[PDB]
RNA sequence: GCUUGACUGCGAGCGUGACGGCGCGAGCAGGUGCGAAAGCAGGUCAUAGUGAUCCGGUGGUUCUGAAUGGAAGGGCCAUC
RNA sequence: UAGCGGCGAGCGAACGGGGAGCAGCCCAGAGCCUGAAUCAGUGUGUGUGUUAGUGGAAGCGUCUGGAAAGGCGCGCGAUACAGGGUGACAGCCCCGUACACAAAAAUGCACAUGCUGUGAGCUCGAUGAGUAGGGCGGGACACGUGGUAUCCUGUCUGAAUAUGGGGGGACCAUCCUCCAAGGCUAAAUACUCCUGACUGACCGAUAGUGAACCAGUACCGUGAGGGAAAGGCGAAAAGAACCCCGGCGAGGGGAGUGAAAAAGAACCUGAAACCGUGUACGUACAAGCAGUGGGAGCACGCUUAGGCGUGUGACUGCGUACCUUUUGUAUAAUGGGUCAGCGACUUAUAUUCUGUAGCAAGGUUAACCGAAUAGGGGAGCCGAAGGGAAACCGAGUCUUAACU
């Protein structure tokens, strides 16, 4: 029972190499660099699946900020106000708002400084 | 082909009703006049093989 | 039934260990070895009774006793080989005849180990304290 | 238990143990996978380190060419090297309990009686040794693939099937298991059932 | 002062050890010393003062004893 | 197992039992009767085997296709459906196969028989001496000098004579058993350079022989010796007439053959590393494992828009390869230039445990026989009894004079 490992490996060289493409040089050419390439890809990817909800938050503060101060408060007494208020729209929807209707954020603002005063 | 029995294990060990294995006390073969009567006394009954000694026993004796 | 809806019962031909054939299998690398040393090695290990180079056991002890001759020629039979003899008469060349003692036995002792039901004859056999009691009992006799 | 006869509309009283019992799967595979490794022949080999041509001769020198060590030209890392565990003729037959070969013999009868594959006739035979006689015979009772079971060796019979692939003849003695399964039916002469039984107790 | 308990067989129960082992032990049987008696004594206030196994020597022995009776040799107990 | 054994590592019987096979004779000498049993050499005859051989059944139509053995329809042979070949997969086309046969000549084995040589049967004898034994040194016995029997003998010695001698594991007695110092002998047993037939859960060109091939070659070495690489056009060569560029080249473009030249001789398929030509997108103010998360723009598809596929990726957050070895490695420690193929926990026998199956106080047979995976074979082996060094006793036993 003589077993010939051509048919089973060139497989599985090829399903390394497929996800390698688009990688530099021997990345996209050369197995052993195709292998160690498409790890690293997907330990990137693991981690930034994580890291992803972590940055677009920071932007969605970041334009809430941004367009609470051009109402005259800062971020961090606009989301106490908010959360005095009983207003429950989170940081993804309130920059939304804050880019598409400046008339909406700015009523926000109000009922914000509303609950602080 | 058939294991070899340790022939010099053969020799000290004998397999009892419940698969361990007796032995003689070492200790009592010369130097006796200055042993007590009572430390001698308890060395002439045969003893049973401990726990952590029955592995090495065992695989001196496949025939026991 | 057929040749291709025969299955062997479940748990009887369990796989076997097949070492050194990567990470996923558990079995990669060392092999279930570990790392260096003597037992790591193809070949590599101490013999049956070694304990590092203290005085072994099997060293330490002193040895006992002979081996009796006598005892080799010796057998013992249980009240229930007696009804397994043709003929109700229980001698060495009976119990010999049914299979029950080696041909080289000169030397027998019928012990109180099982049950006799029938009544037997026993001949030139030692026969024990309790062992006669039985046979006495179910109507047998004991004689030299 | 009674067996129907299928043109004399007899009945044969046969016993129960053998041809009513209860399929045990496990046992039959068993006898029927030790079967067919008793068939094996084992006859083959592959040289070693140590039986591959050549000589003892190291390579090149331990140290200094830059070279990975090398020892034997016969080496199984080696192109052209030995087999690192190389085969060696061997007996690849099992040891199958008495027992449980009867065992697995009534399994198998008394599932073809239970699955209606085992048909019981008084006589089967054929005038001549002609293929065409027997080819005849099973046309004329329904039989394609089928294995006749006689109580003894019938010679013309046995000729006129050895052509016949779906086909196969054997005496009562003959028996085995794989065979027991390996026909779309079974016939087995009044005479051979009487023998199967004395044999399986 | 008198003496040989520096006793022989055992030992509930413990301690301390990976193990081989080592230790403490009341009580039981036999026999003994001292004391009027209750009692005490299985060495020394206690904790060092030691050498496994193999091989071999000596004495003892309801064991074994290669045809059989012996014997040799072996076992068991004491000891070197 | 019993033993042997720096009683270490190891070494390792026999008695007895089951089987295969079975066969017994001659000389140590003379007489009586004489070529009487056997064996070898060898003439002839027959049987049979080998070395060439002979015969050996039964299919056609249609469809696809370059081609039919394939599909479909209907037949037929089979003691032959083992296998091979034939333009794709054939019981019926070809060679075979089952079965039935054959030798002028040489030869093997049997018996029958001729011849030369050898001697059968009977009676009365005879009965293996530098031998057995011993001292010394070794060796062989499972047995290492041990309490060591038995065997061989290099050296020195040295009996008895069937009213005798050897052995029964130191040795002695008793008893049993055998008869050394002369020789022959078939079978069952071991093997394969070679011949023929057949078979394989053996390999299939880095495998299997070193060698599928003009290989023990080429090549290396003074020599002994070492020792490769290297298979495939197509069904058939039909192996490309003829024309053109070119050096009466190499190479190519046409033509033609062919089913196909997406078979052109470097020839089936034709992977990967590696190297080009073309197009899309990005890139000349920009710093690091080259990705990943966000993401514009461009190109190209969609959907009959729908802020969506595919390619690219300005800009932006995060981010020092893999293996190994280590307390710990981006490590300036190890290993790897890359790809493809190969390359490392097996196999046999014991032994124990788990799972599973059969049978169960029983379970199972080994060699072998065989009616050959059956059935026979229970020789054995494990278990239902232990305790004790043992004798021995025994559901107990040992310890001790005896155990609370
Ligand atoms: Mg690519
Ligand atoms: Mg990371
Ligand atoms: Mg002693
Ligand atoms: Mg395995
Ligand atoms: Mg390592
Ligand atoms: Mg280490
Ligand atoms: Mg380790
Ligand atoms: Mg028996
Ligand atoms: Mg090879
Ligand atoms: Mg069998
Ligand atoms: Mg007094
Ligand atoms: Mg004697
Ligand atoms: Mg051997
Ligand atoms: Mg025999
Ligand atoms: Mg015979
Ligand atoms: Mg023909
Ligand atoms: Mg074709
Ligand atoms: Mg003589
Ligand atoms: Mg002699
Ligand atoms: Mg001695
Ligand atoms: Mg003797
Ligand atoms: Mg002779
Ligand atoms: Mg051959
Ligand atoms: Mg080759
Ligand atoms: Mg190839
Ligand atoms: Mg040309
Ligand atoms: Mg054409
Ligand atoms: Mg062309
Ligand atoms: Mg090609
Ligand atoms: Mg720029
Ligand atoms: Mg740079
Ligand atoms: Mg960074
Ligand atoms: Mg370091
Ligand atoms: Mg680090
Ligand atoms: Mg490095
Ligand atoms: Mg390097």
């Amino acid at each position: 029972a003589r077993v010939k490992r051509g048919v089973i490996a060139r497989a599985r060289h090829k399903k390394i190499l497929k996800q390698a493409k688009g990688y530099y040089g021997a990345r996209s050419r050369v197995y052993r660099v195709a292998f160690q390439a498409v790890i690293k890809a997907g330990q990137y990817a693991y981690r930034d699946r994580r890291q992803r909800k972590r940055q677009f938050r920071q932007l969605w503060i970041a334009r809430i900020n941004a367009a609470a101060r051009q109402n005259g408060i800062s971020y961090s007494k606009f989301i106490n106000g908010l959360k005095k208020a009983s207003v429950e729209i989170d940081r993804k929807i309130l920059a939304d708002i804050a880019v598409f209707d400046k008339v909406a954020f700015t009523a926000l603002v109000e009922k914000a400084k509303a609950a602080l005063a | 082909p058939k294991i070899k029995t340790v022939r010099g294990a053969a020799k000290r060990f004998k397999k009892t009703g419940k698969g361990g294995f007796k032995h003689k006390h070492a200790n009592l073969r010369h130097i006796l006049t200055k042993k007590a009567t009572k430390r001698k006394r308890h060395l002439r009954p045969k003893a049973m093989v401990s726990k952590g000694d029955l592995g090495l026993v065992i695989a001196c004796l496949p025939y026991a | 039934m057929r040749l291709n809806t025969l299955s062997p019962a479940e748990g009887s031909k369990k796989a076997g260990k097949r070492l050194g054939r990567g990470i996923g299998s558990g079995l990669g690398k060392t092999g279930g070895r570990g790392h260096k040393g003597q037992k790591s090695r193809s070949g590599g290990g101490v013999r049956r009774g070694f304990e590092g180079g203290q005085m072994p056991l099997y060293r330490r002890l002193p040895k006992f006793g002979f081996t009796s001759r006598k005892a080799a020629i010796t057998a013992e039979i249980r009240l229930s080989d007696l009804a397994k003899v043709e003929g109700g008469v229980v001698d060495l060349n009976t119990l010999k005849a049914a299979n029950i003692i080696g041909i080289q036995i000169e030397f027998a002792k019928v012990i109180l180990a099982g049950e006799v039901t029938t009544p037997v004859t026993v001949r030139g056999l030692r026969v024990t304290k309790g062992a006669r009691a039985a046979i006495e009992a179910a109507g047998g006799k004991i004689e030299e | 238990m009674e067996l129907v006869l299928k043109d004399a509309q007899s009945a044969l009283t046969v016993s129960e143990t053998t041809f009513g019992r209860d399929f045990n799967e496990a046992l039959v595979h068993q006898v029927v996978v030790a079967y067919a490794a008793g068939a094996r022949q084992g006859t083959r080999a592959q040289k070693t380190r140590a039986e591959v041509t050549g000589s003892g001769k190291k390579p090149w020198r331990q140290k200094g060419t830059g070279r990975a060590r090398s020892g034997s030209i016969k080496s199984p890392i080696w192109r052209s090297g030995g087999v690192t565990f190389a085969a060696r003729p061997q007996d690849h037959s099992q040891k199958v309990n008495k027992k449980m070969y009867r065992g697995a013999l009534k399994s198998i009868l008394s599932e073809l009686v239970r699955q209606d594959r085992l048909i019981v006739v008084e006589k089967f035979s054929v005038e001549a040794p002609k293929t065409k006689l027997l080819a005849q015979k099973l046309k004329d009772m329904a039989l394609e693939d089928v294995l006749i079971i006689t109580g003894e060796l019938d010679e013309n019979l046995f000729l006129a099937a050895r052509n016949l692939h779906k086909v196969d003849v054997r005496d009562a003695t003959g028996i085995d298991p794989v065979s027991l399964i390996a026909f779309d039916k079974v016939v087995m002469t009044a005479d051979a059932v009487k023998q199967v039984e004395e044999m399986l107790a």
